[PDB]
RNA sequence: GUAAGAAGCCCGGCUCGCUGGCGUGGAGCCGGGGUGGAAUGCGAGUGCCUAGUGGGCCACUUUUGGUAAGCAGAACUGGC
RNA sequence: UAUAGGGGCGAAAGACUAAUCGAACCAUCUAGUAGCUGGUUCCCUCCGAAGUUUCCCUCAGGAUAGCUGGCGCUCUCGCCC
RNA sequence: CGGCUACCCACCCGACCCGUCUUGAAACACGGACCAAGGAGUCUAACACGUGCGCGAGUCGGGGGCUCGCACGAAAGCCGCCGUGGCGCAAUGAAGGUGAAGGCCGGCGCGCUCGCCGGCCGAGGUGGGAUCCCGAGGCCUCUCCAGUCCGCCGAGGGGCACCACCGGCCCGUCUCGCCCGCCGCGCCGGGGAGGUGGAGCACGAGCGCACGUGUUAGGACCCGAAAGAUGGUGAACUAUG
RNA sequence: AGGCUAAAUACCGGCACGAGACCGAUAGUCAACAAGUACCGUAAGGGAAAGUUGAAAAGAACUUUGAAGAGAGAGUUCAA
C-alpha cells in the first residue's frame, strides 16, 4: 500500500515513501566517534570569573 | 470508452531531399500567397483588360 | 486609499451581494442523493448497463481541441443506414441516435 | 487565530494602534480608486504608468481558441519522448532517425534553443521558427509540416 | 485660518539621523552620455581585439618570459 | 552618550522551523563550528538557520557547470538546501554530491551515473573540518519577487515590472509608457 | 566643493570602422616586477515590508512688516 | 358630509392639517454618508518620531518624499599590517 | 518572642482630578453621583511581502466519480487513459506576426569594416567576492633514517551567491547598402551592419496549504445627522365649503 | 412568426425528523413563563418586564402577646 524506498506503492499510483533526512539520528555516537574527535579543539573548561 | 489511440510511425530513414524539403520560408510564402491571392487575380484581370 | 506599492484592485462587491450567497453546505448530501439515485436506477434497470445508450466517436470542433477525440450524443442517420438497422428500433435496442448531426 | 492576532496585544491602548491626532475615519481619502487623476496622481503615475487611456484597436468577440499556440523549445524537444529513444539513436546502427511529434505532447510551434545533441531527428509540427529550423538542419535533422 | 507657511527647522537632524553619506563609488561607473561615435569606436576596438591579440601578444609573452 | 538604535544585531541565531531533523543537524553543526574552528563549519551552520527564501533550490545543470571548473575533480559539492533535477541536460558526470532533501527525479539521474550521494550527518562523519569541499548555492535573486523591486516603475529607467492584474493590451500601457499618450516614462 | 593611493604610478605589446603629415593623438585589452602614504575615532554594505506624522511652540544670535505686543513671518543650533 | 402630504385648506400670520407644519404620521430602502465630535478593555521588555518638500476646488483632508520599526541577508576582527 | 502585609492611628517630607482635542489642562474647557451586568478592529473575496510545511519544472482534485447501509462518517481513503482546467515553464508589437547559445583552433575566396568549411567542449570577459585547493618556512628526550606523532602560515589557483561594467541573443522602430531561394520568379519571402524602446533570454523556481502584517470592496472598530425614495393611516384638534 | 414533455437545479413559508467546537435568562428568535400577551396611539403601527423552595409540602399542629399585619416558644427536613 505504501511501498519501500526501492519500489513505489502498488495501490497508490504516483506515491513513494518519504525521504529520510538524517541517516543516523543518534548524536551521541556521532560526537563520540573517533573521526569527529580526531580534529577537535581542547576543552578549556576554565571559568575565568571576575577578578576584584 | 473513447480512450485515445495514436499512429506509431516509429522510425524511418531520412530521404535525400528532406534537408531542403521544407523551411520557415515555405510557411512564410504560404502565408504571403494566402494574403495576396485575390489581389494578384484582380491585377491579372485588369492587365488582360488592357491586353 | 492606495498604499506605497500594490496591484490596483477592482473588486465586484459594490452590489448588494450578502443577500444572495450560495454556500455549499449541502454538497455531501447532494452527492449521497446522486449516488443513491444512480444505485436505484442501476438496480431497476439491472439487465441494462449504466449509461446504456452507446455514444459515437466525436471530434472536437475548435482548433484547440481538434487533435483529441471524445464521446458524443448519438449516431447519425447515415451511420444507422450504413449499419443497416432501422432508425426507430435503435432507441429500444440501446443505441442513442442524433438526427441533427451530419457526416 | 485571534489569540495570535494583533488586536489582543492592543488592549489598554485607547487609540488601538491608530494615533490620537488623526483617528481612524471611515474612508478619509476616498472609496476605492477615487481620484486616480488628481490628489492621487503622484502615486498613480509613479506605481502604475500607462493606466489611463486606450492604446490598441478593439476586436469584437475574441476567442482564446484561435490564438491557441503553445511553444516548445529544442532543449525540451527530447523530454517529450522516452529516454530509451535517445540511447537507441545514439547507438547509431544505421542512418535512421527517431520521429518526435510535438502534436501528441500538445505543442504546435517549435522555438529555437541551443545545445542540441548530434543525433538526427524528424520533427512534425504545424509551425517552426527560423532559428530552430536552421539549428535542427545544421545537425542533420528534418522538419515535417502537419496540419 | 492662517497657518505656518514654510520652514526648514528640524530637517538637518532628520537628515543626519540616517546619514548624508556620499554615493557608492565603484569602478566602471557607466558609459551613458558618452559620445555615440566614441562608444561605437570603443565597441569596434573591443570586438576586433581578439583577432590579433591572441597571437602577437602570446608571442610577446613568450619572448618576455624567455628574457626573464 | 550613544544612541541605541543599531546596538541589537538583527541576524537570527536559532532556526524558526520545528523540524526535528533540522534541529538535530543544527545541534551537531553548532558543536562542530564551535570546536573544530572551521570557517566552513561556521558558514554551513549559518546557512541552516536561513529561511525558505534564503535557501534557493540549486538546479542540476548549474551544479554540473560549477563542478566542471578546473580543480573540482574529486571535491565534494555541498548544497545547503534542495537540489532539483534538470531536464535540459542529458548526460551527467560522476557527481559525488552532498545536499539536503534531494529530489526523487534527480536521485535516479545521479545514481545511474555511478556517483554516490550522502547526507549532512554522513558528511560530518566523513570530513568534519570540511576538507576537499565546494560550497554551492542556488540563485538567491533568481526569484520572481526580486523582479518587481527597484526604485519605482515611473522613473525613465525603471525596468521593474509593475504589478498588473492581467497582462495584455489596454493594461497599464497608455499614459506613461508611450510618447503618443502623455509622456514616455 | 575636491584631493591626501594599490580602483595609483612606472614598462612592454596588441585592437580601433574615432581623429589623422607622421607608428599622430585618444580610448580598450593583455603580460611580469615593486602597498608603510595627515591626525583622531568607529565595524560596515544592502534588500523588502511598514504604522504614526502631514495645527506646533519657545530661547542666544542674524533678521522682514509693525510705534509696540506674551503680534505676524524667516536662517543655524538647542529645548518643550 | 367633501377636499390627504409637494397635497388639502387659508378675510394671507407660509398660519392650520390629532401637543409635531418653511412640507404630518407609520414601516421599509437603512447598520443611508460624514474629510466632523466622543469612546475604543491584560502585564512586562526593546526600539522609538513628525508637524517638513511637491501635487490635488487643495487649507479640519489625502497622495508622494522624509523621520520610525520589523524581517533579514553579504562580508570584516578576533594570533613590519 | 518574630511577623511584611489588603486593620486602625501619628508625626516628617513630597504631594492640584482622572480620560482626550491641543504648542499649551488641575483649570473659570468638555464627560463622570455611586455600584453590578453588556460594550467596540470581527468575517468574506482579492492583492503585496515575510515565515513554516510537502512536491519540484512541475504543482494543485477544492469539481465530479468509486468502495458497504452506518453513532463518531457533512470525516477519512482512492481515481491514473478523470489534469478538462488554474499558476509557472517566453517574451515583444495596436495588429497582421515574429519569437532568445556562446568560446577555441586551422584553411580558402583580395582571413577584405570579409562569408563558409572541419574538430571540441558547450551560456562570454573584467574588478571585488564566503568557502575550497596547492604551498616556501619554521613548531615534538641524547643521533643520519622514516611513515602518524606538534602544528600554524607568506605567496599562488579554480572561484557559490551577489555587486558594477563591457560584449552576446529575441521582439517593435530609424539609416545604410548587398546577398540567397522558388508548388511558381511577383509593390513574393529570408538574411546583415549600426542607434534606440520592452514588464525580455543569457542552465529555469514555481505550485498548494497555514500563519502574521499592510491596503482595499463589502454596514466593515463602535455610536451619531440636516436630507432622498417607495407604499399606506389620519378633517375626534384646527382651516374651509 | 404553432404546441407538449420527467431528469440533474432552488427552496429563510408548511408538515415531521436528526445533528451542533453556537447562546445559557441584560445572552439566544421580540417571546424558555397565561408573548405578538399586558400596555400605548383614532388608525396605519409600536411592543415589554417576568425561570429556580424543598429528595419528598413533609407549607410550620399546638400555647401565648397583639383587633390584625407581626412576633416569642414549639414542630418537619441533614439544613428554615
Ligand atoms: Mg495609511
Ligand atoms: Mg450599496
Ligand atoms: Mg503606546
Ligand atoms: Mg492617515
Ligand atoms: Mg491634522
Ligand atoms: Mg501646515
Ligand atoms: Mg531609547
Ligand atoms: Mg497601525
Ligand atoms: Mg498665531
Ligand atoms: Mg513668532
Ligand atoms: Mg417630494
Ligand atoms: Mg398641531
Ligand atoms: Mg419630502
Ligand atoms: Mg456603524
Ligand atoms: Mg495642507
Ligand atoms: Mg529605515
Ligand atoms: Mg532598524
Ligand atoms: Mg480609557
Ligand atoms: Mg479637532
Ligand atoms: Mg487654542
Ligand atoms: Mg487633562
Ligand atoms: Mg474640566
Ligand atoms: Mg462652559
Ligand atoms: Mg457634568
Ligand atoms: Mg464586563
Ligand atoms: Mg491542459
Ligand atoms: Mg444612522
Ligand atoms: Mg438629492
Ligand atoms: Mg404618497
Ligand atoms: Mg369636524
Ligand atoms: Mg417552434
Ligand atoms: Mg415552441
Ligand atoms: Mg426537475
Ligand atoms: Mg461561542
Ligand atoms: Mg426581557
Ligand atoms: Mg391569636
Amino acid at each position: 500500500l505504501y511501498g519501500t524506498w526501492r519500489k513505489a506503492a502498488s495501490l497508490k499510483s504516483n506515491y513513494n515513501l518519504p525521504m529520510h533526512k538524517m541517516m543516523n539520528t543518534d548524536l551521541s555516537r556521532i560526537l563520540k566517534s573517533p573521526e569527529i574527535q580526531r580534529a577537535l579543539r581542547a576543552p578549556r573548561k576554565k571559568i575565568h570569573r571576575r577578578v576584584l | 470508452p473513447i480512450r485515445n489511440v495514436y499512429k506509431k510511425e516509429k522510425a524511418r530513414v531520412i530521404t535525400e531531399e528532406e534537408k531542403n524539403f521544407k523551411a520557415f520560408a515555405s510557411l512564410r510564402m504560404a502565408r504571403a500567397n494566402a494574403r495576396l491571392f485575390g489581389i494578384r487575380a484582380k491585377r491579372a484581370k485588369e492587365a488582360a483588360e488592357q491586353d | 486609499a492606495p498604499s506605497r506599492n500594490g496591484m490596483i484592485l477592482k473588486p465586484h462587491f459594490h452590489k448588494d451581494w450578502q443577500q444572495r450567497v450560495d454556500t455549499w453546505f449541502n454538497q455531501p448530501a447532494r452527492k449521497i442523493r446522486r449516488r443513491k439515485a444512480r444505485q436505484a436506477k442501476a438496480r431497476r434497470i439491472a439487465p441494462r448497463p449504466a449509461s446504456g445508450p452507446i455514444r459515437p466517436i466525436v471530434r472536437c470542433p475548435t482548433v484547440r481541441y481538434h487533435t483529441k477525440v471524445r464521446a458524443g450524443r448519438g449516431f447519425s442517420l447515415e451511420e444507422l443506414r450504413v449499419a443497416g438497422i432501422h432508425k426507430k428500433v435503435a432507441r429500444t435496442i440501446g443505441i442513442s441516435v442524433d438526427p441533427r448531426r451530419r457526416n | 487565530p485571534s489569540r495570535l492576532r494583533k488586536t489582543r496585544k492592543l488592549r489598554g491602548h485607547v487609540s488601538h494602534g491608530h494615533g490620537r491626532i488623526g483617528k481612524h475615519r471611515k474612508h478619509p481619502g476616498g472609496r476605492g480608486n477615487a481620484g486616480g487623476m488628481h490628489h492621487h496622481r503622484i502615486n498613480f503615475d509613479k506605481y502604475h504608468p500607462g493606466y489611463f487611456g486606450k492604446v490598441g484597436m478593439r476586436h469584437y468577440h475574441l476567442k482564446r481558441n484561435q490564438s491557441f499556440c503553445p511553444t516548445v523549445n529544442l532543449d525540451k524537444l527530447w523530454t517529450l519522448v522516452s529516454e530509451q529513444t535517445r540511447v537507441n539513436a545514439a547507438k547509431n546502427k544505421t542512418g535512421v532517425a527517431p520521429i518526435i511529434d510535438v502534436v501528441r505532447s500538445g505543442y504546435y510551434k517549435v522555438l529555437g534553443k541551443g545545445k542540441l545533441p548530434k543525433q538526427p531527428v524528424i520533427v512534425k509540427a504545424k509551425f517552426f521558427s527560423r532559428r530552430a529550423e536552421e539549428k535542427i538542419k545544421g545537425v542533420g535533422g528534418a522538419c515535417v509540416l502537419v496540419a | 485660518a492662517k497657518s505656518k507657511n514654510h520652514t526648514t527647522h528640524n530637517q538637518s537632524r532628520k537628515w543626519h539621523r540616517n546619514g548624508i553619506k556620499k554615493p557608492r563609488s565603484q569602478r566602471y561607473e557607466s558609459l551613458k552620455g558618452v559620445d555615440p561615435k566614441f562608444l561605437r569606436n570603443m565597441r569596434f576596438a573591443k570586438k576586433h581585439n581578439k583577432k590579433g591579440l591572441k597571437k602577437m601578444q602570446a608571442n610577446n609573452a613568450k619572448a618576455v618570459s624567455a628574457r626573464a | 552618550d550613544i544612541r541605541h538604535n543599531k546596538d541589537r544585531k538583527v541576524r537570527r541565531k536559532e532556526p524558526k522551523s520545528q523540524d526535528i531533523y533540522l534541529r538535530l543537524l543544527v545541534k551537531l553543526y553548532r558543536f562542530l563550528a564551535r570546536r573544530t574552528n572551521s570557517t566552513f563549519n561556521q558558514v554551513v551552520l549559518k546557512r541552516l538557520f536561513m529561511s525558505r527564501t534564503n535557501r534557493p533550490p540549486l538546479s542540476l545543470s548549474r551544479m554540473i557547470r560549477k563542478m566542471k571548473l578546473p580543480g573540482r575533480e574529486n571535491k565534494t559539492a555541498v548544497v545547503v538546501g534542495t537540489v532539483t533535477d534538470d531536464v535540459r541536460i542529458l548526460e551527467v558526470p560522476k557527481l559525488k554530491v552532498c545536499a539536503l532533501r534531494v529530489s526523487s527525479r534527480a536521485r535516479s539521474r545521479i545514481l545511474k551515473a555511478g556517483g554516490k550521494i550522502l547526507t549532512f550527518d554522513q558528511l560530518a562523519l566523513e570530513s568534519p573540518k570540511g576538507r576537499g569541499t565546494v560550497l554551492l548555492s542556488g540563485p538567491r535573486k533568481g526569484r520572481e519577487v526580486y523582479r518587481h523591486f527597484g526604485k519605482a516603475p515611473g522613473t525613465p529607467h525603471s525596468h521593474t515590472k509593475p504589478y498588473v492584474r492581467s497582462k495584455g493590451r489596454k493594461f497599464e500601457r497608455a499614459r506613461g509608457r508611450r510618447a503618443s499618450r502623455g509622456y514616455k516614462n
